[PDB]
């Protein structure tokens, strides 16, 4: 909920985010329907900035957090990480479907 | 000499290029909690290495004392080797 | 303080060395479900002369002492790796690269030139070693692609046209190593594995779902004692069992007459 009212709101209705995660299309067009208030609230910042180095410090953070192809996927950066947090889900419910043909 | 400490603050190795998770899941959990503890202490070092804004209220304090050594009954210049010498002249001299 | 994050660095080198030396997956060894002996002996509880209330206490106490040695096996393990890599780390390289702290003589000053190239060394680390090359659809194509539509006359679905090519562009996304594209990668999303959870998770499920309708519809008595109340009326013989279902599953079993 702290990583998605970002982009959705507070109010955000957490269970559709978790039913069904956001697809890496869907983060990256929801990257892109803020990306206007983050250029210009990152140009606020850097006009209202304490010295030039923190002027140059947030519009280089903000340009790198605001390239979409800079969100780190845990999938892609670790495949076989992931694959083995799918089959941490994946082995306990295994472990169900051989009690119930035990039964 | 905060100059001489932020040298060596700054021959310090990145653990930045050890955060990822194929380093996570490789270690051991009290190393890797060991590796984050000195990580987050590097950050203590420096962030009050470069507290140059103390400094000041730090030479504040080495004054007082040595100010205080200055105002001597004597003379503010004056210290043992010359005092010592002085006292050979008075001690050798006809009483 | 240096030296010591030095040699915890040797040491996470020598973890990830001798942990791809042998080529194990991520999560294994320290997942404790794998360091469970599941060809355990397994106490039959009808010898050890329980009372009513007593057998899911013998439950517990069995769970509890599988676990604890599943987690200490564990421990046993990284006891051994700790010490076959504290051996392997002394035997290192600890060549590493310095944090980019800006460059500050001992009289001189500090350029504005210089810091900004501190934080471009802070902030090319935020970029990930494997990106998605996830394509935002630059302005001087979406204009060129919404004037073709308009040249055509249906410059009021030129939004649509925009979208699909973004859509188009995105779906088939490509990874990037260093910037070279890698060949051949294929990845499993969060959305496809959540999936793969929920279809297995409603298939077993239904599963569950069919085995406890056979057993209501052979013996329907069996919806009057609740499932967290079962355990607790087992006992090692079949007359410790507790009397307090055994008159109302006598009586229910009968028919509804």
């Amino acid at each position: 909920k702290e990583e998605l009212k970002v982009i959705y709101g507070d109010n955000v209705d957490v269970k559709h985010f978790q039913a069904s995660p956001r697809t890496p299309v869907q983060q990256l067009f929801d990257s892109l329907k803020n990306a206007a208030a983050n250029k210009e609230r990152a140009a606020k910042e850097a006009a209202a900035a304490a010295s030039p180095y923190l002027a140059y410090a947030v519009t280089k953070k903000q340009e790198v957090q605001a390239d979409p192809s800079n969100i780190p996927f845990d999938e892609v950066l670790y495949p076989q990480l992931s694959e083995e947090l799918l089959e941490l889900e994946l082995s306990d419910i295994r472990e169900d479907e051989i009690a119930l043909e035990k039964a | 000499l905060s100059n001489e400490r932020y040298q060596l603050l700054s021959q310090w190795p990145d653990f930045t290029t050890m955060y990822g998770k194929d380093f996570y899941y490789r270690a051991h959990p009290e190393d890797l909690k060991k590796f984050y503890d000195a990580a987050d202490e590097y950050y203590k070092l420096y962030e009050t290495v470069t507290e140059f804004d103390s400094l000041s209220a730090l030479a504040s304090q080495v004054v007082p004392n040595y100010a205080a050594r200055r105002r001597s009954t004597v003379h503010p210049a004056i210290g043992s080797t010359v005092a010592d010498g002085a006292f050979t002249n008075f001690l050798l001299s006809k009483q | 303080k240096k030296q010591a994050t030095e040699n915890l660095m040797k040491l996470l080198q020598a973890y990830k060395d001798i942990g791809d030396a042998k080529s194990e997956p991520l999560l294994k060894n320290h997942n404790p479900r794998t360091f469970e002996d599941r060809d355990y002996p397994v106490p039959d509880f009808r010898t050890q002369n329980l009372k009513a209330g007593d057998v899911p206490k013998f439950f517990d106490t069995v769970i509890s002492t599988r676990a604890s040695a599943a987690i200490a096996s564990k421990d046993k393990f990284w006891a051994g790796r700790k010490t076959e890599a504290e051996a392997a780390s002394a035997k290192a390289s600890a060549a590493f690269p310095r944090v980019a702290v800006p460059e500050w003589k001992k009289g001189k000053t500090v350029s504005i030139e210089n810091l900004n190239t501190v934080t471009d060394k802070y902030a090319a680390a935020l970029v990930p070693k494997r990106k998605l090359a996830l394509p935002v659809l630059p302005e001087g194509v979406k204009k060129a692609v919404e004037d073709f539509a308009a040249s055509v006359g249906q410059a009021k679905n030129a939004s649509e046209v925009s979208e699909l090519l973004a859509k188009s562009l995105a779906e088939k996304a490509v990874v990037t190593e260093g910037g070279k594209v890698v060949e051949g990668f294929s990845y499993v999303s969060k959305a496809v594995a959540a999936k793969v959870i929920a279809t297995r998770r409603a298939e077993v499920h239904e599963r569950l779902l069919k085995l406890w309708a056979k057993r209501l519809l052979v013996s329907p008595e069996l919806a009057i004692v609740p499932l967290n109340e079962f355990d607790a009326q087992l006992a090692s013989k079949f007359e410790g069992i507790s009397p307090k279902y055994q008159e109302l599953l006598s009586a229910v079993a009968q028919g509804n007459k």
